[PDB]
């Protein structure tokens, strides 16, 4: 089973104010994967799990250059898939 | 009421990150009694429920010796399968498998599952009359002969005529708060966005236990299948069966179609709109 | 079909199958020539698309296992081997998109041949089908084809007070994928207990004749009325002898092409130097969600029908219905009228997987 990854937001996105970024992971197995975040490439700090698949999120302040994505790593995935930034 | 127990068994491997993980958990109604993982500190039969915690220490170190042996089974199963498959060992292929007791509104048991999963794909299934085997393909077909020479069949039939009907039985006694076990789905509808002008409904049923569900949609009283994505019925992860049925409708037609669900969890093939 | 079958052997070891160039390193127990009294094997690879790439053969041993149904009981009256049934027997399975075979043989002890080193065996029965993925249309009864074969022990007939062809047995169980069932379990020729049916579905099995002495062929075409979706998926077809028994594998699917949308479809203006509003683009039904891929394109001025586009876009991905958004640029003095494209590529989709258009002002 592939994960369905859906990289959204909790409120319409503005530039110079802060929102939520949210990967929305389900569907396989195992429970543990390793889904992490990058920002311009980088591996960021925080980010959130579900409690006992369910959603990752984290909080940030979308801007004009800057880039956000998604990393996510599971065992079907050989090698990771990165999920990009999408505001609208 | 009709009733249901269930043990559910996953096997990986994952090359360059160690050696292939096994998961285990057990399942009574829409109640996780028992976990297990083998990248644990310590891959016990862990409490969950706070009505199995009242169990012999016997049957928990015992199912715990069971996890391992299926552990170390289930590797050599999985390398059995990578063998004659044409797969690599640079890539990673998953195994699992349901099995459990399946009971009637006075705890006689109906039947009993155990059927395995290659890859999403189906693999192995064992009917209700208990002397026949349900194969997929040729690799599935040599698995068959194996266990057809070696009658897992009436193995858990003589099992659950003995062991899965007095558990069920007593998890009944250790929870009269529901007698809902053959778990009905658990429902509701995401819209998706097509901003003013139309709109996606998906009308999602999750959380239940088994996978033969007949969900249709009904426009007015026509049956409409063109436009409509039923999917297969794919689990949550945390063994609570998941499925969905969408469209992408004009933003009006939408009232018109409505959700249906065949089920035997379910009393009767509900009509939705959530 | 080809002249040659390599195969595997396991239950991994090399071998082949001729319906001779010397084959030194293959074990000379491995290489088998067959010998066909029915011609079933011999005319069926015969009428067989011959030079089509390797299918998928498979060969083993196997020991006859009466049928575990109790129902099965009349046609062994008796738990006794037949004393014409010993030696080694093999079962050979083969699978292809056009012919899918089930074939039991007994060779010999030794694999000496004084022309060439070879060895021969012989076919005490076949099992061929030609319907190996057949796709029905909604509403309408299946038809299926399974045709067997039955060589007699060729020494066993001064004993036998009731000779001719012995009645057999034809076995499909079927569909509803999650799970399992049977839907039909016959032996006709028998005055025994059968079973009941399910959804009503029979077959069409007996022999083609009833010459009593020489090689029998039989029929077993199955017939299920009017199919549903949701039997959709696999099956296995089996045919039964006193202490034998042979299977084979069917797979069935259906067709529902999908339909597009695409809002907005039709506006008005947009004052020049403006972005035009977030426009979107959403199929119907494409599963699971790996490797999609999702293109925006500017079509209303220079660079073609492929320009990474101006603009901010947004992808996304139990399975989508995917809603693909976008915020165009502001317009120049170029794209007055113009118009907008979103493309969408999904394995179950033709390689183009689907376009949708949004036009402009």
């Amino acid at each position: 089973r592939t994960p369905k990854i859906q990289v959204y937001s909790r409120h319409p996105a503005e530039n110079g104010k802060s929102n939520f970024l949210n990967c929305y992971v389900s569907g396989f197995h195992p429970s543990d994967i390793e889904v992490d975040l990058l920002k311009n490439g980088e591996r960021i700090e925080k980010v959130e799990h579900s409690d006992l698949y369910l959603l990752y999120y984290t909080e940030f302040t979308p801007t004009e250059k800057d880039e956000y994505a998604c990393r996510v790593n599971h065992v079907t995935l050989s090698q990771p898939k990165i999920v990009k930034w999408d505001r609208d | 009421g009709s009733h249901s127990m269930r043990y559910f068994y996953t096997a990986m491997s994952r090359p360059g990150r160690g050696e292939p993980r096994f998961i285990t958990v057990g399942y009574v109604d829409d109640t996780l009694f028992v976990r297990f993982d083998s990248d644990a500190t310590s891959p016990r039969k862990e409490p969950r429920a706070p009505w199995i915690e009242q169990e012999g220490p016997e049957y928990w170190d015992r199912e715990t010796q069971i996890s391992k042996t299926n552990t170390q089974c289930y590797r050599e199963n999985l390398r059995t399968a990578l063998r004659y498959y044409n797969q690599s060992e640079a890539g990673s292929h998953i195994i699992q498998r349901m099995y459990g007791c399946d009971v009637g509104p006075d705890g006689r048991l109906l039947r009993g599952y155990d059927q395995y999963a290659y890859d999403g794909k189906d693999y192995i299934a064992l009917n209700e009359d208990l002397s026949s085997w349900t194969a997929a393909d040729t690799a599935a077909q040599i698995t068959q002969r194996k266990w057809e020479a070696a009658r897992v069949a009436e193995q858990d039939r003589a099992y659950l005529e003995g062991l899965c009907v007095e558990s069920l039985r007593r998890y009944l006694e250790n929870g009269k708060e529901t007698l809902q076990r053959a778990d009905p789905p658990k429902t509701h509808v995401t819209h998706h966005p097509i901003s003013d002008h139309e709109v996606t409904l998906r009308c999602w049923a999750l959380g239940f236990y088994p996978a033969e569900i007949t969900l249709t949609w009904q426009r007015d009283g026509e049956d409409q299948t063109q436009d409509t994505e039923l999917v297969e019925t794919r689990p949550a992860g945390d063994r609570t069966f998941q499925k969905w049925a969408a469209v992408v409708v004009p933003s009006g037609e939408e009232q018109r179609y409505t959700c249906h669900v065949q089920h035997e969890g379910l009393p009767k093939p509900l009509t939705l709109r959530w | 079909g080809p002249a040659v079958i390599e195969c595997w052997f396991v239950e991994k070891r090399p071998g082949a199958l001729l319906l001779p160039p010397p084959r030194p390193d293959l074990d000379p127990e491995l290489y088998l020539s067959v010998h066909d009294p029915a011609g079933a094997l011999q005319a069926a690879f015969r009428r067989y698309p011959r030079g089509a790439p390797a299918p998928h053969c498979e060969m083993s041993r196997f020991v006859p296992l009466p049928a575990s149904a109790k129902w099965a009981s009349g046609l062994t009256p008796a738990q006794n081997c037949p004393r014409a049934l010993d030696g080694a027997w093999l079962m050979v399975s083969i699978s292809s998109p056009v012919l899918s075979l089930s074939s039991l043989l007994r060779p010999q002890p030794e694999p000496q041949q004084e022309p060439v080193l070879i060895t021969m065996a012989t076919v005490v029965l076949t099992v061929l089908t030609h319907t190996p993925a057949p796709r029905v249309r909604l509403g309408q009864d299946a038809l299926l084809d399974l045709s067997f074969a039955y060589m007699p022990p060729t020494s066993e007939a001064a004993s036998s007070l009731a000779p001719g062809p012995p009645p057999f047995g034809l076995e499909w169980r079927r569909q509803h994928l999650g799970k399992g069932h049977l839907l039909l379990a016959a032996t006709p020729g028998l005055n025994g207990q059968m079973p009941a049916a399910q959804e009503g579905a029979v077959a069409f099995a007996a022999w083609d004749d009833d010459e009593p002495w020489g090689p029998w062929t039989g029929n077993g075409t199955f017939w299920l009325p009017r199919v549903q979706p949701f039997q959709e998926g696999t099956y296995l077809a089996t045919i039964h002898l006193p202490y034998l028994q042979g299977q084979v594998t069917l797979e069935l699917a259906v067709y529902k092409p999908p339909k597009v949308s695409l809002m907005p479809a039709t506006l008005a203006r947009a004052a020049p130097g403006e972005a035009p509003p977030e426009l979107l683009c959403l199929v119907s039904h494409f599963y699971p969600s790996g490797g999609l891929e999702v293109e925006w394109e500017l079509r209303g001025g220079p660079g073609g029908r492929s320009q990474k586009a101006e603009g901010q876009r947004w992808l996304s991905a139990g399975s989508v219905s995917l809603s693909g958004h976008l915020q165009p640029p502001p317009v120049t003095t170029e794209q007055h009228g113009a118009r907008y494209a979103c493309r969408i590529h999904h394995p179950s989709l033709p390689a183009s997987g689907r376009s949708a258009e949004v036009t402009l002002e």
